[PDB]
């Protein structure tokens, strides 16, 4: 009977770094997507495998809300079948994804003069992530032929890279807050339904 | 018995405003989402806007965002498109289209029935590619039309027939399901990025332009560029 906690996801003061992307499980609640539909300020709102207009009338077993910050020209990677640093090493959606991706410019919240060094992405990895895999490890990356033995130095790099968001950057380089809603269509009873 | 009648078109200068209307009958109007789709002279189909059955959800093509407003009055069974700040590349025939599934169905949506359109002249995403662009064949022949998607669209690929001068007609939905009233010679196959429409024995009334369109990732709903079929 309780409303789903979308406000805690969308309106959180800080979001996660994309390598350490945050997942809220949305369960046993009424999901009111009206405040999402009413906003004119989302730069991206795109669904996959679902009609995007009927969310207030649909029932799902569970909904997962994943959220993080990336830069604007990387939002294209938050979709099935993409490649690049984010899709390969940070947040991977499966090829037959069912859900919606919402994003908005967050330059006013996540940039600062001199640089915001709190938002990170994984720059180096030995293999691509599997869909919905999360890698928060900080093992030293061997870029050369000689092993690192856990020590940074020449040819041995910390795997995470700071975005350094600054508000005077071009829009493609500004931070964007992303929420990915994954819709679960199992055969168990529905526990997340819209108001109608 | 579904009927859709657009009106409100005309010739206007750039920067002017124009309201289109679509009067619906023959179905329960308040149970269905509705779309506007347009077609510039000599060009293909371009999705414009969508509104949910109660008006609470609305999406727009990027080219019209901030200038067009989609609206509905379910008590009058009428759909509207308020077009402001009009401009030369808004010139097109505008069609209203009824959605295919009911309001509680999760499935990717598509264009069940279309009105005949109203014309506007303004005075002085997943990409689908079809092959071939045009072909000539004889009555009785097999015709094969391919549609490739830039990105996997699973099964959500639909086919429309557009006779010259007419509103488009849904032929196939969900890659291979036949729309009611469509003759058995039309069939569709494929999945992922690779789809085929086949007409097994071409008939005289089959000369038309055939369009694929994907419903997997929306908005925007997107269309192939069209395949023109002629009867020699």
């Amino acid at each position: 009977t309780n409303l789903c906690p979308f406000g805690e996801v969308f309106n959180a003061t800080r979001f996660a770094s994309v390598y350490a992307w945050n997942r809220k499980r949305i369960s046993n609640c009424v999901a009111d997507y009206s405040v999402l539909y009413n906003s004119a300020s989302f730069s991206t709102f795109k669904c996959y495998g679902v009609s995007p207009t009927k969310l207030n009338d649909l029932c799902f077993t569970n909904v997962y809300a994943d959220s993080f910050v990336i830069r604007g020209d990387e939002v294209r990677q938050i979709a099935p079948g993409q490649t690049g640093k984010i899709a390969d090493y940070n947040y991977k959606l499966p090829d037959d994804f069912t859900g919606c991706v919402i994003a908005w410019n967050s330059n006013n919240l996540d940039s600062k003069v001199g640089g915001n060094y709190n938002y990170l992405y994984r720059l180096f990895r030995k293999s691509n992530l599997k869909p919905f895999e999360r890698d928060i490890s900080t093992e030293i990356y061997q870029a050369g032929s000689t092993p690192c033995n856990g020590v940074e130095g020449f040819n041995c790099y910390f795997p995470l890279q700071s975005y350094g968001f600054q508000p005077t950057n071009g829009v493609g380089y500004q931070p964007y807050r992303v929420v990915v809603l994954s819709f679960e269509l199992l055969h168990a009873p529905a526990t997340v339904c819209g108001p109608k | 018995e579904v009927h859709l009648v657009e009106s409100g078109g005309g010739v206007v200068q750039p920067g002017r405003s124009l309201k289109l209307s679509c009067a619906a009958s023959g179905f329960t109007f308040s149970s269905y989402g509705m779309h506007w789709v347009r077609q510039a002279p000599g060009k293909g189909l371009e999705w414009v806007a969508v509104i949910s059955h109660d008006g609470s959800s609305k999406f727009y093509a990027d080219s019209v965002k901030g200038r067009f407003t989609i609206s509905r009055d379910n008590s009058k069974n009428t759909l509207y498109l308020q077009m402001n700040s009009l401009r030369a590349e808004d010139t097109a025939v505008y069609y209203c289209a009824k959605e295919f599934y009911d309001s509680g169905n999760y499935r990717p949506e598509l264009f069940d029935y279309w009105g005949q359109g109203t014309t506007i002249t303004v005075s002085s995403e997943i990409v689908l590619t079809q092959s071939p662009s045009s072909l000539s064949a004889s009555v009785g022949d097999r015709v094969t039309i391919t549609c490739r998607a830039s990105q996997s669209i699973s099964s959500y690929l639909n086919w429309y027939q557009q006779k010259p001068g007419k509103a488009p007609k849904l032929l196939i939905y969900a890659a291979s399901s036949l729309q009611s009233g469509v003759p058995s010679r039309f069939s569709g196959s494929g999945s992922g990025t690779d789809f085929t429409l086949t007409i097994s024995s071409l008939q005289p009334e089959d000369f038309a332009t055939y369009y694929c369109q994907q419903s997997y990732s929306t908005p925007p709903w997107t269309f192939g560029q069209g395949t023109k079929v002629e009867i020699k």
